[PDB]
C-alpha cells in the first residue's frame, strides 16, 4: 502493499477522472499543480 | 455470507500475523532451484502475473521468490508523463481512496476515517503541512509490480520508520479494521517538491512486510520495535538527496 | 543457566503476551466470590505482600482482584518530604538505573542503551528538553503498591499514549531485550515544574498492562494501535490541571 | 510495572546514596534542586 501520498493543502488538483478502483500505472497522470 | 466475510475477519484477529510473515520471507529468500521456480509459476497463473512486461520474462531467471516479487519491469512499458506541471502515479495497482483531507481526517472506507496525526506517528508538525491537503491511497495486489516510484522531482528531507501491526490490507479489512494504515508497520518519506511538501508512505501488510528505500536498503526486517527518524538537508547542500519524477524510490518484499 | 535462561527468554518471545493480558484483566475485573479472595490470598502469600500497610488490611474487603491490586495505602505510612527544594520518589519499588542522560543515551542494563527519541516515540522537540539531562527508572514489583505519585509540584502540559509491545520488565529481560521501555506500551506525561520541565513515564508490562491517570481515567485498554496526544495550558489558566508534590497521578492494573 | 522520570540538564542533583536496586519508598527524597 500500500502506498499513500499526502499533498500540501492548496498545491495540487487530482485528475478528475480518477476514483476508487481506478487502475493505476506508474507514470500515468495523477495530479496537476494549481493555477 | 456475512458469515464468510466475518470468518475471514476472525482470522485477521487470531492468526499470528508476524510469524507467518517471517516464515514466508524465509522461504522467499531461499535459492531452492526447481522448487522456487515451481512456486513462481504457481504464483504466476493463480494471480495472472504478466511476465511479458518483465525485463526477465522467463520465470527461470529468478533465483529466489523475493527476486521474482521485486522483478524489474521493461523500460519501455511505463512511460513517464513529460509535463512538469503534472504529478504521475508512483505505483502499479488500483486506487483505494483519494481526495481531500477533510481537516486532518483521511477517508479509509465508507464510515471509516483516520487522522493525519495517527497516520504520521504523532508528528503534529508534519501533520500541519497537510491539513486540508490531498491524499491518494494505492493498493498493490500480489499481481502487480512491487517497486514504487517518485510522482515528481523531490528532495528527500525526512524518513520515519514506524513499528506497527501486520494486518492484511485488502478491501475487506479496509472496511472493518479501524486505523488500518495508521496501525500497520510503515515507512514515511517526506520530500521538498516544486508543489510543496509531499509524503510518500509505504505501509506493509501480512506476508508482504519487508520495506526498502533506494537510499537506505531494506528497512524492515529486522523489526526492532521502535520509531526511527532520519533527516536530510534542503538541497544544494553537501549530502542532499534528490530523485527525479519517475525514478525508483523503494519497494515491497516478502517477510 | 545461560541456556536455561535462553529458554526462559524464548518463552518471552513465544507465549502470546497480549492474549494473556486480556485474560488476566478479564478475570481481575470480575466480582467473583470466594474466587477473587482465594486468588488475592495466594498472591499475598506467594509475593509476600504486606497488608498491614494497606488502608483496608483484610483481603475480604476487595470486591475484585484489580481493586486489591490497586489497593490504597495508609496515609500515615508514606510521609512526604516537606523541604520545597527536594523532589520525592514517585513510586514504591526499587531503582533499575539512574544517572546522567549521556547525550540522548539512557542506560537500560550495562551493555544496553536506548535513545531518548525512541522512548519518546519519535518526538524530537520533547527529546530536546532532556538531552544531557538526568533520568531515574523505577521498577514496581508485584509485591509493591501500584499507584504512582508526583515527585514535585507540577502543571500538566502534555500526555502521549504510545502503542507497543507487552514484554515482561522483570530484570532478566532488562538485560537482554533491546529497547524494552521504548518498545512496551506506555504513557508519557510532561509537567511544568519549578525544576524545569519534567517527564513521568508509565510503562506497561505483560499482565500488568493497564495504565490510568487521575485526570484521564483508564487510558489503555482499549488498545487502539495509534499514538494520541493531549495538551494542557501553561497554568493559572482556564482548563489548567495541576498537582502538588506527592499527589497521586496514576496507577497500574491488570488488563 | 516501570516509571521513568526525566529532568532538565542542570536543574537537578540526585542523591549520592541512590544506586541500582536501592529500595524506593514513595515519600522519601530522590533529588534536590541545584539552587
Amino acid at each position: 502493499x500500500t502506498v499513500i501520498n499526502l499533498f500540501a493543502p492548496g498545491k495540487v488538483n487530482l485528475v478528475e477522472q480518477l476514483e476508487s478502483l481506478s487502475v493505476t500505472k506508474i507514470g500515468q497522470p495523477l495530479a496537476v499543480s494549481t493555477e | 455470507d456475512p458469515m464468510l466475510n466475518s470468518f475471514k475477519l476472525s482470522l485477521q484477529y487470531i492468526l499470528p500475523k508476524l510469524w507467518l510473515t517471517r516464515l514466508a520471507g524465509w522461504g522467499a529468500s531461499k535459492r531452492a532451484g526447481w522448487l522456487t521456480k515451481l512456486v513462481i509459476d504457481l504464483f504466476v497463473k493463480y494471480y495472472k502475473v504478466d511476465m511479458k512486461e518483465a525485463q526477465k520474462p522467463d520465470t527461470a531467471s529468478y533465483r529466489t521468490f523475493n527476486e521474482f516479487f521485486v522483478r524489474p519491469l521493461r523500460d519501455e512499458v511505463r512511460p513517464i508523463d513529460t509535463d512538469p506541471n503534472v504529478l504521475v502515479m508512483p505505483a502499479d495497482g488500483v486506487i483505494s481512496q483519494l481526495g481531500k483531507i477533510e481537516e486532518d481526517k483521511i477517508l479509509q472506507a465508507k464510515g471509516h476515517n483516520y487522522s493525519l496525526e495517527a497516520l504520521l506517528a504523532g508528528n503534529y508538525l508534519m501533520a500541519d503541512l497537510f491539513r486540508n491537503g490531498t491524499f491518494v491511497t494505492t493498493y498493490l495486489s500480489p499481481r502487480d509490480y512491487h517497486r514504487v516510484h517518485m510522482p515528481c522531482n523531490g528532495i528527500l528531507r525526512e524518513m520515519i520508520y514506524v513499528p506497527g501491526d501486520l494486518f492484511s490490507v485488502n478491501h475487506l479489512t479496509a472496511q472493518n479494521v479501524p486505523n488500518l494504515f495508521a496501525r500497520n508497520e510503515r515507512v514515511i518519506c517526506l520530500f521538498d517538491t516544486e508543489f510543496g511538501p509531499m509524503a510518500q508512505i509505504l505501509v506493509g501488510a501480512t506476508i508482504v512486510g519487508s520495506i526498502e528505500t533506494v537510499w537506505a536498503g531494506t528497512i524492515t526486517p529486522p523489526r526492532e520495535g521502535i520509531i526511527k527518524r532520519w533527516t536530510w538537508p534542503a538541497g544544494e547542500n553537501d549530502g542532499s538527496v534528490a530523485l527525479l519524477k519517475g525514478q525508483e524510490m523503494g519497494r515491497f518484499k516478502l517477510g
